[PDB]
């Protein structure tokens, strides 16, 4: 995942 | 935020921006959540890096003079103790930063409003991400806080295998995954805004997006379920  | 609108400059009083300290100038890492007027909700993957951080309330325009800002420095960092940074989908992505002095509330300024412990949202609720996050995958931040209505995808639907798996946890909520609107870097550690009973409560912290980029098809915007944490919130306030 990729943290925003 | 990717596909949203720009919101109104009183529409979400309890939206911060929380910046760094970049050379001579302040730079937007990330959104909160104002829950005293001392204190600030963010995510924990927000301030996990050694950077000096201050928090900005009735902000709209990062680029232009709005004339209701307060800018105020981050006094102590209180991160969620099981919080691992190199795990984000294990979840406990929350931190509360103690603000060095307690803002003025008014039209621009006012507290969040936090569920009730344990609250679980229904399939397609409605609800509104909100920030100043980047407005296309690998774009770049939006100059005025935007706002992109992200209807709720409940657990059962968001961990089955067309969606995030075992990815998402209970603790977490998910939002959106139409394809075209979601929250992207920039939007972490701010609100999700859902109306319940009439009024709008902040039911989610911005976490994480999905690999393949923030605004995909069945990869819904995740949240941090700030339901789920009522008591360490107000434990933590209580202590300090
Ligand atoms: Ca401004």
């Amino acid at each position: 995942v990729e943290p925003i | 935020v990717v596909g949203g609108t720009e919101a109104q400059r009183n529409s979400w009083p309890s939206q911060i921006s929380l910046q760094y300290r970049s050379g001579s100038s302040w730079a937007h890492t990330c959104g909160g959540t104002l829950i005293r007027q001392n204190w600030v909700m963010t995510a924990a993957h927000c301030v996990d890096r050694e950077l000096t951080f201050r928090v900005v309330v009735g902000e709209h325009n990062l680029n232009q003079n709005n004339g209701t800002e307060q800018y105020v420095g981050v006094q102590k960092i209180v991160v969620h103790p099981y919080w691992n940074t190199d795990d984000v989908a294990a979840g406990y992505d929350i931190a509360l930063l103690r603000l060095a002095q307690s803002v003025t509330l008014n039209s621009y300024v006012q507290l969040g409003v936090l569920p009730r412990a344990g609250t679980i949202l229904r399939n397609n609720s409605p609800c509104y991400i909100t920030g100043w996050g980047l407005t296309r995958t690998n774009g770049q931040l939006a100059q005025t806080l935007q706002q992109a209505y992200l209807p709720t995808v409940d657990y059962a639907i968001c961990s089955s295998s067309s969606y995030w798996g075992s990815t998402v946890k209970n603790s977490m909520v998910c939002a959106g995954g139409d394809g075209v609107r979601s929250g992207c870097q920039g939007d972490s550690g701010g609100p999700l805004h859902c109306l319940v009973n009439g009024q709008y409560a902040v039911h989610g912290v911005t976490s994480f997006v999905s690999r393949l980029g923030c605004n995909v098809t069945r990869k819904p915007t995740v949240f941090t379920r700030v339901s789920a944490y009522i008591s360490w919130i107000n434990n933590v306030i209580a202590s300090n």
